């Protein structure tokens, strides 16, 4: 059983949108479902949650239209719709499967998640230039490398190294947001015998702006 | 309603060893779960109903207690005990979690492998400046990072920005970026980086000059 | 005597082949008739429904063809009674009960057509009575007829024959093989002295009555509720607490179905008119019910499944349950023919929803459905009233299938037999022979 | 007439003493049949792990299995024989006696000795039930509480005795109906009436659950699915399966009583040549759930295996006469443990063959061999012990297929008229009258 | 509750098809399904059947693999394979879910059809030209107007008009192979005080090449 | 396998008259049952176990027989049950369906209604030239229609196709197309469309005028 949220990203503050979970494996009737978010760095909320018949849904200590739980068991799936959306609701969202033992119900198999952000900031793809060491350094036993992914909105960029094939030393730091823009690095530690010699290639994609690019790292004149 | 509160806020104990986080709530519980999240990850079922372990569980972790403190117990803790523990009540309605405590590993005291960057021959093309420092792999996590322009210290305009963790070897990261204007940089020459680690009394300079 | 018991021991579970036999006969036979009554009480409620459609307009004239056939058709119901066979009123179960203690004769050549055909009166008609009177004593009448008829000997058969009769026509009339057997062994069975009652017997018969059931009424049940959910252990002291109310209940509806049968017994004197006119008013006064607010009338078997689901507001069931407990009493204490099961299985229900739905709403983190609650005191009042937990549990199951609320369904049903004990109410069948028991002593 | 009408009016009640101790008593049970259960999986669950111990060398394993049983055989047939004979073999037919009060009770020995011993005999896996353990473990336990609490009158004593009895056949299956049941078909005193309050039986059975379930919830004992339906035009073919089921349930008879007798001669009533045989056939038993586990083991797990039509026709039979040899070497040599499981075991296993040729006789009836796997499961309690009504319901609490409740009835009715024609006899009635016959002679 | 069979259409003699029926509004399983055919203009013929765990499949008297019948349960959908496709098989298909009485089975809710057509041909488009009357419109109470629907193949074609809003009134005419090709018309009769003074369009449908075609028929210029 | 045959292959009858069609089988047979095909419709469960009907099957329909005969009988038909009827047994395997009683209705008569279409200017653009002409809702079904291209006859390439019975009016339509090159169809200017019934001796002409 795999639980697959969709349906976020980036939405301006006061507008809405519809996530959407889609469930396989299992019979998704018999089964009460929850939406739990957890908001970037702090506790896991509870949202809702709704009964395979529809006949009830129960929602957080939370303002009226906020959230419609709702869900469809011919396509098998479980929407959340969130209007009125302002920052607080810029987080990491879960469906939730809901079982029990004694009684006291918990929160059986979870899905990966997706994230919402909302912010008024526009999508911006981003510049991506190598780190090469410099004229003033000792080419030792170990080189490190890195390139700067800088200036673009919103999450993630995925960084990868010689295709992911140079998988070994490797540290993605996590991005900062700064003046409505995003930055992050990655470096790649390679041995003194291996570079220039080889080609360490190092491949960004920013999907949220159609970014594909692999800037080569080469040393320096 | 209710409100969880876990004790050890983030916590480190050696491969092999006995660990133990509270989780006390305000009101009165009953029978509360606990799950487990690695970075990056589905949160898993890890003990439920005050402590029954779910199938795949290792047989070191285990719970306990009454109403108002409950706790989980790793006897003999891993490596892949690497992660957050989140005590969840449904006693009550409505349900809450705590805060979670995060697992993390002690281990051998490591000074930072220090290197630093120009700025690329392409960006500068464009007007922005930044000169870059990665500290890889170091134990423990607390450092000071300090830049010096000119051989004059600066402190604004900078960004550090830590690793967690590493599943290689329980060390850190951290990379340090001074962004300045092209004609800001093109201005002065002496730029240093220098390092403040538990293992050494005079910090790590690693530096360059633009001649 | 430990030399008789291995005697006994080693001739343990041996019925006579001729006895097998006729059981297989009573049941084949109580079968078609149980199915041939069913059929007729359809088709009289078909009338109803389809003369309401003839004259469609002028409202006050539809609730005059409602009432005035209602009205009809339960008079000529409580004449062929109080004429032809006086024994025959009421359910019909209290007489058979008496009759395995050998305390009320079996007029089978006049109970059998007159609680037929009558009974086809006070239930098309649409007035607040069960099938199990009818069938239940139409069984055993048939039980008896077969004994007559072949002028079988002994206590066995005579005992045997009129259990498995009774049985047959219990199932029947909710196609429950195992509660009509579970019946006879927790309520027919003389209660205090042994008796030689055979169960392989009564079982054969059981059988074939409801394989005739089949071949009739398959493919539809009587009532469907869907697969509901389950009962986590937390929540079962919730159906304690619903089994306690069911308790000190019980014997109050006990009491007000037998002073009914008094206040009732004023109104007419023993006199056959003031009977039979009284009875077609209040078998009238069901009919029009049954037009203007139907969920007040008739067996009941229609509001459960609609009543489970959530389907009525607070409001409406509150109504609904008032208004039941006022025709029930009303249609059975006035001792016309028609057994208090089915409308007792409707109370319950109703009651239960209630339960359950201000237990839904108290209790968020047990995920209820109030429509466990509900099939839960179903068999509830039966348990409370009528003293017969062990058949109502079964009888339940067997009809809404819902096998994973064993639990509840037991403890609600325990909890309602308890305080049923300690309000010092009595087994509602048992109150009924030893009322008209000891009024053919207090008349010498 | 005028003392009925007395009667009438004092129907259903029950002392308030007795009721409450019949709370205790099956609270009791329950927590005891629990404990019993974690038992016997821990023991099953050494043999399973000490034969990973030793992996490779064939032979040095199919050596350890079969000496691992042999231990734990051995140490029952000892509890038993030495400390309280009245322990072995099944126990009902020991609480049957009890309720007509010609055997005595003797807890202060049987508790422990039957638990433990018990144990023993399911651990190393022989072919033998729960029920026996835990029915008899109940009544005493019924009994405990009448003496520890000197409690008079004929009520209490038969009352507490029985719903003892129940409380524990429930916690054995999961079945609180057929454990009272069970009681008002078979146990009760079947010729003279009995001072045996129903509603006291029924709080005790109730408490025995609910104390099974706090520990056992979550996971059932047989899980098979829901099962297609039963067209009318299909029944006579369950009868025909029940036919079968009543010329073979007394026979079964015949051996289960005849092999205790062959069996006796091996050892002459000596406690050395009986624990030295208890041990031989305990082992062969372990040995064989290995080799060949379908023919080993209480039976409960390859009931699910077998209803869905997984085994060939070839492995049905095999599996069915090595059971047969299985289950009258394990339980006619008097070893602690039921006999009901192994039957419910025998009575599948001959269903889905009955089905299996009945699946490709009749193309247009459209059968699954399921169902007759399902009608038959509980027919051989219905010609063998002849307490049908207690089988039907004690299958279909445990497979919850109401739809074939005709099919079922029908194939058990079948049963038991056959097994009446063809002069078998309840196998638990024949046990006690040859045990109290043998108390005269 | 409705059943939908599809997948027909052209095959070369000797080739090979999948047929999807597809089950909505009961319990998939719980019935047993089945197939049937009927050749054009001609009585019923029963290809074979299957229960819902997939665990017995029967056949019409047949050939070694000629047909292959297939279910899976996840999807709520029942197949069929013709392999070596001679021009016997050249028929309507329909699936049916089974059921009985008092036992003997019997083809309960059927589906729709599909034609499969066996030919050395090729898929055709339709050409749909609309017949409206000559200026000469004598003009009576009523008025007859018809859309041609001419050489497309393999059958059928659907002319519905006006989304179907337009029923009383409508004839459409069987189809005649003019050697290698199908043709057929189809006639609306509409109020005269109602035309031309308001839109009637013929939508024909011919799903064989997936193809709508929507004419408004429009008085002559 | 077991081969049903059914009776009347085609039968007509007038609306009030009890109706009867037979299905008989080549060995022995048991609860069959019979579907009920309309014109372009799928076949629909009719009548089951030779006597029950299906749900919202009117009382007018009934079923019986048994053995080697069986019948299926409307009695007082009604014009909406123009249909093909089939029988159908499995109580023996396979299953097997009759060749089908197809039902026809008997009314008074109805003449046709004709209507005239020249080719579309749009299908002139092609190099083709389809003249069209529907005759409408009329009964009996025979019917002659006849082309007049400038008063002689043509023959050369007309194509005619019928309608079934109607299931609510009974009644049968009919269309013809001729066919024609471009310049061929151009090379005249009078065509005419010649329709002949039984509901009137003089034919009924329908024609329209190029100029
Ligand atoms: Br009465
Ligand atoms: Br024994």
């Amino acid at each position: 059983v795999r639980l697959l949220e969709s349906g976020g990203g980036l939405v301006q503050p006061g507008g809405s949108l519809k996530l959407s979970c889609a469930a396989s494996g299992f019979d998704y009737s018999r089964y009460w479902m929850s939406w739990v978010r957890q908001a970037p760095g702090k506790g896991l909320k509870w949202i809702g949650e709704i009964n395979p018949v529809s006949s009830t849904i129960n929602y957080t200590p939370s303002l009226k239209d906020k959230f419609i739980i709702s869900r469809d068991n011919a396509k098998d799936t479980l929407y959340l719709q969130i209007s009125k959306v302002r920052s607080e609701d810029t987080a990491l969202y879960y469906c939730a499967r809901l079982y029990y033992g004694y009684g006291y119900w918990y929160f059986d198999v979870w899905g990966a998640g997706t994230t919402v952000t909302v912010s008024s900031a526009k999508t911006t793809p981003p510049s991506v230039y190598p780190l090469a060491p410099g004229s003033a350094a000792a080419a030792a036993s170990m080189v490190t490398l890195g390139c700067l992914v800088k200036g673009y909105f919103p999450e993630p960029v995925t960084v990868t190294w010689n295709s992911g094939s140079l998988a070994a030393g490797v540290h993605t730091f996590p991005a900062v947001l700064q003046a409505a823009l995003y930055t992050l690095s990655s470096s790649v530690t390679v041995p003194s015998s291996s570079w220039p010699s080889e080609t360490v290639t190092c491949n960004v994609a920013h999907p949220a702006s159609s970014t594909k690019v692999d800037k080569k790292i080469v040393p320096r004149a | 309603d209710i409100v969880l509160t876990q004790s050890p806020a983030i916590m480190s104990a050696a491969p092999g060893d006995k660990v133990t986080m509270t989780c006390s709530a305000s009101s009165s519980v009953s029978y509360i779960h606990w799950y487990q999240q690695k970075s990056g990850t589905s949160p898993k079922r890890w003990i439920y109903d005050t402590s029954k372990l779910t199938s795949g569980v290792p047989v070191r972790f285990s719970g306990s207690g009454s109403g108002t403190s409950y706790s989980l117990t790793i006897n003999t803790m891993e490596a892949e005990d690497a992660a957050t523990y989140y005590c969840q009540q449904w006693s009550s309605h409505p349900q809450t979690f705590g805060g979670g405590t995060k697992l993390e590993i002690l281990r051998a005291d490591a000074a930072p492998t220090v290197s630093i960057f120009p700025p690329s021959s392409e960006q500068l093309t464009s007007g922005g400046a930044s000169v870059v420092c990665f500290l890889n792999n170091f134990y423990p996590k607390d450092i000071n990072v300090k830049w010096k322009i000119d051989g004059s210290e600066r402190q604004n305009g900078v960004l550090n920005s830590w690793t967690d963790q590493d599943s290689k070897d329980s060390t850190y990261s951290m990379s340090s970026t001074l962004t300045l204007t092209k004609d800001e940089y093109e201005r002065h020459n002496s730029y240093t980086c220098e390092a403040t680690h538990k293992t050494s009394t005079s910090p790590i300079v690693k530096s360059f000059n633009r001649a | 005597r430990r030399r008789q018991l291995i005697r006994q021991l080693l001739e343990r579970d041996k019925t006579p082949l001729a006895i097998l036999f006729m059981a297989a006969v009573v049941g084949t036979l109580v079968g078609l008739a149980a199915v041939a009554f069913d059929k007729g009480v359809a088709w009289l409620q078909n009338q109803r429904m389809g003369a309401l459609v003839h004259t469609a307009d002028n409202y006050p004239l539809l609730l005059t063809v409602a009432f005035l056939c209602s009205a009809v058709l339960a008079m000529f119901g409580y004449f062929l009674v109080r004429k032809y066979a006086p024994e025959a009123g009421g359910s019909g179960i209290p007489e058979i009960e008496g009759a395995l203690e050998d305390q009320r004769p079996v007029r089978w050549w006049r109970v059998l057509p007159v609680k037929f055909f009558g009974g086809l009166g006070t239930l098309g008609g649409g007035m607040v009575l069960g099938r199990e009177g009818p069938t239940v004593q139409i069984g055993g009448n048939i039980g008896r007829m077969v004994l007559d008829i072949f002028r079988l000997k002994g206590d066995e058969a005579r005992h045997t024959l009129l259990a498995t009769g009774a049985a047959a026509g219990l199932a029947a009339a909710f196609n429950a093989p195992l509660a009509g057997i579970l019946f006879i062994i927790e309520e027919m069975r003389p209660q205090f002295r042994y008796t030689l009652i055979s169960i392989k017997a009564v079982f054969i018969g059981v059988i074939m009555s409801t394989i005739m059931y089949r071949i009739f009424n398959h493919e539809v049940a009587l009532i469907d509720v869907g697969k509901l959910s389950d009962a986590p252990l937390n929540t079962l002291w919730l159906y304690l607490i619903l089994g306690i109310i069911f308790g000190i209940f019980g014997p109050i509806f006990n009491k007000w179905v037998l002073g009914m049968q008094d206040l009732l017994h004023r109104v007419h004197g023993g006199n056959i008119t003031k009977w039979v006119l009284m009875g077609g008013a209040i078998g009238g006064l069901c009919g029009l019910l049954g037009f203007v607010a139907p969920a007040t009338s008739g067996g009941g078997f229609n509001l459960i499944p609609i009543a489970t689901a959530g389907n009525f507001s607070m409001g409406m069931l509150v109504f609904i349950f008032v208004a039941r407990v006022i025709t029930t009493l009303l249609c059975f204490s006035s001792g016309a023919p028609g057994g208090i099961f089915a409308p007792m299985l409707a109370l319950g229900t109703v009651l239960g929803t209630a339960f359950g739905m201000v237990a839904v709403e108290l209790f968020p983190q047990y995920h209820l459905e109030a429509g466990t609650f509900a099939i839960a005191g179903m068999g509830a009042l039966l348990a409370a009233s009528i003293r017969a937990p062990l058949t109502g549990i079964i009888l339940v199951l067997e009809m809404t299938d819902n096998y994973q609320l064993i639990l509840p369904m037991i403890i609600t049903g325990l909890g309602a037999t308890l305080l049923a004990q300690f309000t010092g109410g009595k087994p509602l069948h048992s109150a009924i022979l030893a009322r008209t028991l000891a009024k053919q002593e207090a008349e010498q």
